[PDB]
């Protein structure tokens, strides 16, 4: 007996940033499952880029109390709400066995957001080239002054 | 068995704490054998923790993936031994009678180089500035 989780790891998704889905399969059963297969044809080319990782992933065998983990990076090419579904996995419980069909968890549904917005909310170094910039306004008087009261004073 | 793996690494590591809680390694290989045996299972070994290697979908293609805290993964070369269903038997065997694993030879090894992991300011320089200007005002006016 397989139970599966699929979690999203990144706190953020962002349009043309990378976003890192790991599935977690652990065998509760008694027995080996064999033939273990995941599926997750929930993203498609068109919308999620594959970075690294496997939508589809087949292992021979689980070991009973054991687990199996599971990472894919993608990256979302367009932003909007996308629905995280649960991932499909096939296996057998037993040697010549029917085949178990079982759903990973769904994480649900997700906010990507745009690059711009993301960087509205979250832009560092900015401030630090920032700075410099603004010392030129008062370059003349500054200097100019107190060169005055020194010989003045 | 895999007669004179060719392999070809491709890893990713983790560069920013920020915004991750850990460091994930990432280690891509793929694989072609001179006798064109396909679909073996692979087992990865960092620094004597195992850890499970997936099958790619296209032929060849395997991955192995751990995350360590930001802290203990410090920045340096990990190298990532991957062995075979025989030779990872033998390890496991080994690493239960204690004996030293270093003698059971990996089929192949990847090194994965890791390199490791305003505005209150703005006010806060403008107010000083401010604050002693003022305080030039009033000796300049007293």
């Amino acid at each position: 007996r397989l139970l599966a989780s699929k979690s999203l790891l990144n706190r953020y998704a962002v349009e043309g940033r990378d976003l890192t889905l790991q599935y977690n399969i652990y065998n509760v059963g008694s027995s080996a499952a064999l033939d273990v297969e995941l599926s997750d044809d929930s993203f498609p080319p068109e919308d999620f880029g594959i970075v690294s990782g496997m939508l589809n992933v087949k292992w021979d065998r689980i070991a009973p109390a054991s687990n199996v983990s599971h990472t894919v990076v993608l990256r979302p090419l367009k932003a909007g709400y996308f629905n995280f579904t649960s991932a499909t996995i096939t296996y057998l419980a037993q040697e010549d066995g029917p085949v178990v069909i079982g759903s990973t968890s769904a994480p649900g549904q997700g906010g990507i957001l745009a690059q711009r917005e993301f960087d509205r909310r979250f832009s560092f170094l900015d401030w630090a080239a920032f700075g410099v910039m603004t010392l030129p306004s008062i370059g003349i008087p500054l200097l100019l002054w107190y060169s005055s009261k020194r010989k003045y004073d | 068995a895999c007669l004179e793996p060719q392999i070809t690494p491709s890893y990713y590591t983790t560069s920013d704490a920020v915004i991750s809680t850990e460091t994930v390694f990432i280690v891509e290989i793929s694989l072609t054998c001179k006798n064109r045996v396909q679909n073996m299972a692979l087992y990865a070994d960092v620094g004597g923790k195992q850890f499970p290697v997936t099958r790619g979908q296209d032929v060849g293609r395997y991955q192995v993936s751990w995350s360590l805290d930001h802290k203990s993964a410090h920045a340096g070369t990990y190298e990532v031994r991957f062995f075979d269903e025989e030779s990872y038997s033998l390890l496991r065997k080994a690493q239960r009678n204690n004996e030293d694993i270093s003698i059971i030879p990996p089929l192949f090894t990847v090194s994965v180089d890791h390199r490791g992991t305003t505005e209150v300011l703005a006010a806060a320089i403008g107010l000083v500035i401010y604050y002693l200007a003022f305080s030039a005002k009033s000796h300049i006016q007293a």
